[PDB]
RNA sequence: UUAAGUGAAUAAGGGCGCACGGUGGAUGCCUUGGCACUAGGAGCCGAUGAAGGACGGGACUAACACCGAUAUGCUUUGGGG
RNA sequence: AGUGAACCAGUACCGUGAGGGAAAGGUGAAAAGCACCCCGGAAGGGGAGUGAAAUAGAUCCUGAAACCGUGUGCCUACAAC
RNA sequence: GUAUGAGUAGCGAAAGACAGGUGAGAAUCCUGUCCACCGUAUGACUAAGGUUUCCUGGGGAAGGCUCGUCCGCCCAGGGUU
C-alpha cells in the first residue's frame, strides 16, 4: 500500500474520492491516489453485484453518507443518493464484464508542483 | 514577557510635553537648543 | 543580404543560473523540434524562453527572412541583470541580506 | 565546521558537471505527426492509441 | 594464418591565449554650491504683542515658496514700454 | 572632496527623552523624448523614422577592476604540482 | 560593488477532496457538496493603543517566506449626524 498521511486521514480521503467517480464516472487527480482509488472502487462494485441486505449494509460504510444525484423528473423530484445509484445503475451494467473496470490515462503535470496528473474512467 | 515601550497619550504629553518644558529654567535651555539646530518638532 | 534576425527580453524575474539549464537543451537544434523540447519541460524557465524564440521566429519571417522551415537556433546565452536587495529578520536580533536576481536572454535564428 | 578556503574557479565547474537537465521520451504522434510523450495523452490532438478520449 | 614487439587518434569535463557581450560605476572633462578673506553699511527686536510657529489662500493643490478672512494679494509715488 | 546638506537636509531613519544623522549632480545644440507596422496578456523586443552620433532611448557623456557568460587555435583520463 | 560556502540550510505547530466557474495563464481567487477543528473559547460587547487599515469600483511593477485574476498592497470615489 501507499500511505499519504496518518491512518484515519487516508481512510477519509479514499472514502471521499471513491464517492465522486461514482457520481461523475470521471475524475482528474494525481498518480498515486489514482492507483489506490482504482483498487478501492473496483472492490466496492462487486458489492453492487449481490444486491441483498448484507451487501447493502456492508457497502453503506464506504460511501459518503448522502450526496444527491438528480437528473430525473416525470412529475416529481426523484432523488438518488449515490448509493442507490450504485445498486440501481452501475450494478446491472456490469453483469457480464468480470473484474477490472477502470481506465487510467497519464496526461500532463501541473503548474505549481509538477505532480503528473491522470484521469479515471469506467468502461 | 512584558516589554518596555507601553504607549499612552496622557503621560507622553505630561512628561515630554510643551508646557511642561516652558515651565522651568532648564526646559528653556532644551527648547532653545532644539531651535538652534534648526529642528522641526521642537518638543512633542 | 542578411539572415538571422534576433530577439531578446531584458530583466526577466528569475535566476540566471537555474535558467541556464533549460538553454543547454536548445543550443544547436533546429527550430521545429526546439519548440517541442521546450513544451515538455516543467521548469518556470521553460514557459519563458518560448516567447523569446517565438518572437525571434516572427521577427525573421515578418521583416526579412522567410522559410521558417529551414531555421536553426545557433546562439543563445544568459547574462546577469540588475539585482534587487532586501533583508530578513534572522533569529537573535540580527538580520541577513537577500539577493533577488534578474537576467537578460537573447536568441538568434540563422538559416543554415 | 566551516570552509577553510575559497574554492577555485576550476573546482566549481568540476563539481557542477553532474548538474544537468535532460528531457527524455519524445515520440511522433500518429494523427498530427507532432512530438508527444510516450505513454501519454496527446495534448493538441487529444487522441490516444488512435482513438479520441478528451470529449464530452 | 600464427607468433613476438611497437602503437597513433577521439574529452563527460578542465587549463592558456585570443575575440565579443553583461553587471559596477573608477577615472577624464564640467558646475547649479562651498571655504578663507578685503573695503563699505549696519550693530538690536519687543504690552502698538516680539523670535519662532500651527491653520488656511489658487480652476485643478501632494509639497516648496509668497500671502493672511481685503489671503498667489489692496492704495500711492517714481522707473519701464 | 568642499558645510552634515550643490537635489524640497537637520529631512528620511534610530531612541520614551535629552540626543544621534545619512545616500542621492551630468541625455543632445534644440525633446526634435521613437508616428506607422510585427511578436508578445504585459513588460520587453524587431523594422521604419528623428537625429552629425541611439553601443546618446530616459538605469540616459566617457565607461576601468573584482565577478558572470558565448565561440575558438594548442594541451589534458598511471597521475603527488 | 561582487564573490566562496550553494542551488545547501530553511519556507515560523493544526485535514482536506472533487465538480463548475473566472481568466493569457490556476493546488493557492469565486461558487457548490461532503468532510474536519475550537467551543469558560479559535464565539458576542467594550477600555486603552493604533490612526483611514472601513466601503464601492479598477490594477498586478515592488511587499505576501512559493503561486496569485487575490489582499490589511497600488489607483479613484465615498463614508463617522
Ligand atoms: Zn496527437
Amino acid at each position: 500500500r501507499k500511505l499519504g498521511r496518518t491512518s484515519s486521514q487516508r481512510k477519509a480521503m479514499l472514502r471521499d474520492i471513491t464517492t465522486d467517480l461514482i457520481i461523475n464516472e470521471r475524475i482528474v487527480t494525481t498518480e498515486a491516489r489514482a492507483k489506490e482509488v482504482r483498487s478501492t472502487v473496483e472492490k466496492m462494485i462487486t458489492l453492487g453485484k449481490r444486491g441483498d441486505l448484507h451487501a447493502r449494509r456492508q457497502a453503506a460504510t464506504f460511501v459518503r453518507n448522502e450526496v444527491a444525484s438528480v437528473r430525473e423528473e416525470d412529475e416529481s423530484i426523484v432523488v438518488e443518493s449515490a448509493l442507490q445509484k450504485l445498486f440501481n445503475d452501475l450494478g446491472p451494467r456490469f453483469a457480464e464484464r468480470q473484474g477490472g473496470y477502470t481506465r487510467i490515462l497519464k496526461t500532463e503535470p501541473r503548474r505549481g508542483d509538477a505532480a503528473p496528473m491522470v484521469v479515471i474512467e469506467f468502461v | 514577557m512584558k516589554r518596555t515601550y507601553q504607549p499612552n497619550k496622557r503621560k507622553r504629553q505630561k512628561v515630554h510635553g510643551f508646557r511642561k518644558r516652558m515651565s522651568t529654567k532648564n526646559g528653556r535651555r532644551v527648547l532653545a537648543s532644539r531651535r538652534r539646530k534648526g529642528r522641526k518638532v521642537i518638543s512633542a | 543580404q542578411i539572415t538571422s534576425a534576433k530577439a531578446t527580453a531584458k530583466t526577466v524575474r528569475t535566476s540566471p543560473r537555474k535558467a541556464r539549464l533549460v538553454i543547454d537543451l536548445i543550443r544547436g537544434k533546429s527550430v521545429a523540434d526546439a519548440i517541442s523540447i521546450l513544451k515538455f519541460t516543467p521548469n518556470k524557465s521553460a514557459g519563458i524562453i518560448e516567447k523569446v524564440l517565438m518572437s525571434a521566429v516572427a521577427n525573421a519571417e515578418n521583416n526579412f527572412d522567410l522559410d521558417v522551415e529551414s531555421l536553426v537556433v545557433s546562439e543563445a546565452f544568459v547574462n546577469e541583470g540588475p539585482t534587487m536587495k532586501r533583508f530578513r529578520p534572522r533569529a537573535k536580533g540580527s538580520a541577513s541580506p537577500i539577493n533577488k536576481r534578474t537576467s537578460h536572454i537573447t536568441v538568434v535564428v540563422t538559416e543554415k | 565546521a566551516v570552509p577553510a578556503r575559497r574554492t577555485s574557479k576550476a573546482k566549481k565547474a568540476k563539481r557542477r558537471t553532474h548538474y544537468k537537465l535532460t528531457i527524455k521520451g519524445l515520440n511522433a504522434c500518429s494523427n498530427c505527426g507532432e512530438m508527444k510523450k510516450s505513454h501519454h495523452v496527446c495534448p493538441a490532438c487529444g487522441h490516444y492509441d488512435g482513438k479520441d478520449v478528451m470529449s464530452k
